[PDB]
C-alpha cells in the first residue's frame, strides 16, 4: 500500500508547519484551559449577551485560518477574489475541525482559542443551535481516529482548496491543488497504519461532516439578524459569516 | 470585504 512521494513529503511539510504556526496555543493548551462558567448559557424559559461574548471569543480563531492559509505557497498563487471566496467557505468548517480535535471526553467539553473549555449547553445555547451538536459529536468520534498534526493539516487544507464554491474564477487550479493534497493525505494515512479499519472511507465521511457544518450558517445568521443591529459585531465576524 | 482584502496582502 502506497506511502508518501518525496514530492508529497515537502507538501506534507510546509502544510504541517502552517498549522503548527497558526494552532492557538501550539501544544500547552492543555493546562492554558480555563472553563467558561456554567452561567452562560444553559435552557431557556437564546441570551443576547453570550451570543455577542462568543462573537468577541471567534475572531481571533478567524485571524489562524487566514494566517493558515496564508502560508501556503499554494493559496498565496490565487487572485485575491479567490482567496476571498476560499476563506468564506472553509472559516467555519476548520475552526469546527480544530475545537473538535480538542474534545475532553472527562469534561466532555471543546477548547476554544487552545484555551476555553465549553459545554454542548453553552455553544448550543449561546448561538450555534443544532450546529453545536455536531461539532460535538464530530469532537466525539474523531477521538477514535487519533489525528495528529499534519492530518488535521491536510484535512484543513482539503477543506480550504474546494473548488467547488461560486465565483471561483480558476476552478480548475483549485481542483489540482486539493487533488495533490487528497492523495498526500491517502498516502499519509496509510502509512501510520492506523487500527481503525477503513480509515479512509471513514475520514471521508467526516470532511463531508465539517462541509455540512459549514454550510449551516446560511441558517444560524439569520438566526440573529433578527433582534439587533449590525454594528454590534466585529468586522472581522460580519464578513466571514455573511 | 474590505478588511478581508487587506488581510490577504
Ligand atoms: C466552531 C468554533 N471554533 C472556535 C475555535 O476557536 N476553535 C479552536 C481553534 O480554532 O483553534 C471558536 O472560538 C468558536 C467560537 C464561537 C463559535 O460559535 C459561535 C460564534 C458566534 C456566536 C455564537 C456561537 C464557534 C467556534
Amino acid at each position: 500500500k502506497p506511502e508518501p512521494t518525496d514530492e508529497e513529503w515537502e507538501l506534507i511539510k510546509t502544510v504541517t508547519e502552517a498549522h503548527v504556526a497558526t494552532n492557538a496555543q501550539g501544544s500547552h493548551w492543555k493546562q492554558k484551559r480555563k472553563f467558561l462558567p456554567e452561567d452562560i448559557g444553559q435552557a431557556p424559559i437564546d441570551d443576547l449577551e453570550a451570543f455577542s461574548h462568543f462573537t468577541k471569543i471567534i475572531t481571533p480563531a478567524i485571524t489562524r485560518v487566514v494566517d493558515f492559509a496564508k502560508k501556503l505557497p499554494m493559496f498565496c498563487e490565487l487572485p485575491c477574489e479567490d482567496q476571498i471566496i476560499l476563506l468564506k467557505g472553509c472559516c467555519m468548517e476548520i475552526m469546527s475541525l480544530r475545537a473538535a480535535v480538542r474534545y475532553d471526553p472527562e469534561s466532555e467539553t471543546l477548547t476554544l482559542n487552545g484555551e476555553m473549555a465549553v459545554t454542548r449547553g453553552q455553544l448550543k445555547n449561546g448561538g450555534l443551535g443544532v450546529v453545536s451538536d455536531a461539532i460535538f459529536d464530530l469532537g466525539m468520534s474523531l477521538s477514535s481516529f487519533n489525528l495528529d498534526d499534519t492530518e488535521v493539516a491536510l484535512l484543513q487544507a482539503v477543506l480550504l482548496m474546494s473548488s467547488d464554491r461560486p465565483g471561483l474564477a480558476c476552478v480548475e487550479r483549485i481542483e489540482k491543488y486539493q487533488d495533490s493534497f487528497l492523495l498526500a493525505f491517502e498516502h499519509y494515512i496509510n502509512y501510520r497504519k492506523h487500527h481503525v479499519t477503513h480509515f479512509w472511507p471513514k475520514l471521508l465521511m467526516k470532511v463531508t461532516d465539517l462541509r455540512m457544518i459549514g454550510a449551516c450558517h446560511a441558517s444560524r445568521f439569520l438566526h440573529m439578524k433578527v433582534e439587533c443591529p449590525t454594528e454590534l459585531f466585529p468586522p472581522l465576524f460580519l464578513e466571514v459569516f455573511e | 470585504n474590505a478588511l478581508l482584502r487587506y488581510l490577504l496582502d
